[PDB]
């Protein structure tokens, strides 16, 4: 069943899983036509597929070719997902596949189902929880692979940098997911807070600046008072 | 004209032929129901007046043989038999007709309601949904669970009806999930209709059984059976175009004929709004979409 606050501990236990975000797949930007109607462009989306255990994160990137000639791409975007999602699937041994794959949208419930036929052992849930997985775009180096691609693409990434060589996954996911809310709410304002102190880099190899344990809890303070103050 | 008689009654019943039904008080001199049409299944219903709850009942065709009724006070219900001796039974049933003691099936000639319900309902099919060979009647009540509903317990008193699942490989052909997901016209037509049913007759002729079993004895794995073989037919873009008028025919008499207060219990909001209002034929059902407006709008 679903996925919400109570159950919470359970991400963190040694069943693998995924959550699958497709709220970036399909993007367009919105613009006048000559004759003073409107239209759509779209722009490369990607596929946000997320280990919260380990961090890795199989960045599918969704390349506008594959819009082209295509009818009613938001409800494409919905299948277009779900068959990537089956075909990562399908590509991994048996003993890393996922025991569930939770989607962070209601309507992913019924086309990756329909794609997961194939293997019945796999549940597919949703969540009662709100989560800021639409702001993965608001991580630059991310933001840059998905603008960047000429054709259709995976990009694997760990999204929680080293930190589990020091804190426990379900720390890593409170803190990804406190960030990622930040970025969310006030993309400006969270990005100046990362960034200020120039000091702070962010390796070659990572998304993140490389903070002390210490800075982290200043930095976690600010992005949960910018948080409060949007509010 | 045939004949069902009764060997007596001796238990206050509320007897059901076809969508006719009158009560029948404990020991009253009750010897059946003569002048049913030929050429129809029918079906022969009780409700106990000590028990409201539970209605049992047999499906049967007049053609097939010589059917009675008789109570049976170990089990606790009325019973068909087969009587084998033609000579035995013709004297029994006019014996009981000079004594006037056998209620006349009660059709209005210009009524063709029965007919409208079973037009495609075969007793031998009747007879593999519900297994039971040593007997040419078929015995179906309120509790008896359905095969499909069985895998989600005892087998030999299962409605055999055909499995239909819109999220089972049978539905969905690899790498048409899409497609076949949102059109189901390949599973309607080519794995139903030219695989299973064989052809659209007999595929409606389980449809109105359904119907029927969901009405008359309030059965629940077949109101779901019904409410799935209207919608796969709904859900299809491509329908042969008889098919669909037929269909309008059928569920027309279907909601007909529905008790208007049985109606809430049975009928399934999001199937019939769908299938009326957003599906691939929303425009193919006008008989069944106006008695549906004026007669349940508040379902709509
Ligand atoms: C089809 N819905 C129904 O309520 C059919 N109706 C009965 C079915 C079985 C036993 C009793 C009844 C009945 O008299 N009122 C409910």
């Amino acid at each position: 069943g679903a996925m919400n606050s109570s159950n919470y501990a359970e991400l963190f236990n040694n069943d693998i899983k995924l959550f699958v975000d497709d709220t970036n797949v399909y993007r367009v930007t919105v613009h006048k036509t000559f004759e003073g109607n409107v239209a759509t462009k779209a722009i490369n989306g990607c596929i946000f597929t997320l280990n919260p255990k380990t961090g890795h994160l199989f960045l599918k990137i969704i390349h506008t070719s594959v819009w082209a000639g295509q009818k009613r791409l938001s409800q494409l975007a919905k299948w277009k997902t779900a068959e990537e999602v089956s075909a990562l699937v399908r590509s991994l041994p048996k003993e890393e596949q996922p025991k569930q794959i939770i989607v962070t949208r209601k309507a992913m419930l019924d086309p990756l189902e329909v794609h997961m036929l194939d293997f019945p052992n796999i549940a597919i849930r949703p969540t009662e929880l709100r989560l800021p997985f639409s702001a993965a775009m608001s991580i630059d180096k991310l933001s840059d692979v998905v603008m960047k691609a000429t054709e259709p693409q995976m990009v694997l990434f760990n999204i929680y940098d080293d930190w589990l060589d020091r804190i426990s996954s379900y720390t890593a996911f409170s803190r990804l997911t406190l960030l990622l809310r930040a970025l969310k709410t006030n993309e400006e304002s969270a990005k100046m807070i990362l960034l200020s102190d120039p000091t702070i880099t962010i390796k070659s190899y990572h998304l993140w600046p490389s903070f002390t344990d210490e800075q982290w809890i200043t930095i976690e303070s600010q992005m949960r008072d910018l948080i409060l103050t949007e509010y | 004209m045939n004949t069902v008689p009764f060997t007596s009654a001796p238990i206050e019943v509320t007897i059901g032929i076809d969508q006719y039904s009158f009560n029948v008080k404990e020991n009253q001199p009750f010897h059946g129901i003569k002048d049913i049409p030929i050429g129809h299944v029918h079906v022969i219903h009780f409700q106990h007046a000590d028990n409201s709850s539970m209605r049992y009942g047999y499906w049967f065709d007049c053609r097939m043989g010589n059917f009675y009724i008789q109570y049976d006070p170990k089990d606790g219900l009325y019973k068909m038999m087969e009587e084998r001796d033609g000579a035995k039974f013709e004297n029994i049933v006019h014996n009981f007709k000079e004594r006037q003691m056998m209620v006349s099936y009660p059709k209005i000639d210009e009524d063709d309601t029965w007919y409208n319900l079973t037009e495609f309902v075969q007793m031998d099919k009747i007879r593999k949904i519900v297994r039971k060979d040593e007997n040419q009647f078929s015995y179906v009540d309120s509790s008896m669970t359905t095969v499909q509903e069985n895998e989600l317990s005892d087998p030999a008193h299962s409605l055999n009806y055909t499995v239909i699942n819109f999220k089972s490989r049978e539905a969905i052909r690899p790498g048409h999930e899409m497609e076949d997901f949102l059109d189901k016209s390949y599973y309607l037509n080519t794995v139903m209709l030219q695989g299973i049913f064989k052809n659209s007759s007999n595929y409606f002729g389980e449809l109105q059984f359904a119907f029927l079993n969901a009405m008359f004895f309030g059965n629940y794995g077949s109101s779901l059976q019904w409410h799935a073989m209207i919608e796969l037919i709904c859900s299809s873009a491509t329908v042969p175009k008889h098919m669909l008028d037929k269909l309008d025919e059928i569920l027309y008499y279907q909601i007909k004929t529905l008790p208007e207060q049985y109606s809430d219990i049975l009928l399934n909001e999001r199937v019939w709004n769908i299938c009326l209002y957003s599906s691939f034929q929303k425009n193919s059902l006008h008989n069944t979409e106006k008695i549906m407006e004026n007669k349940y709008p508040e379902l709509l």
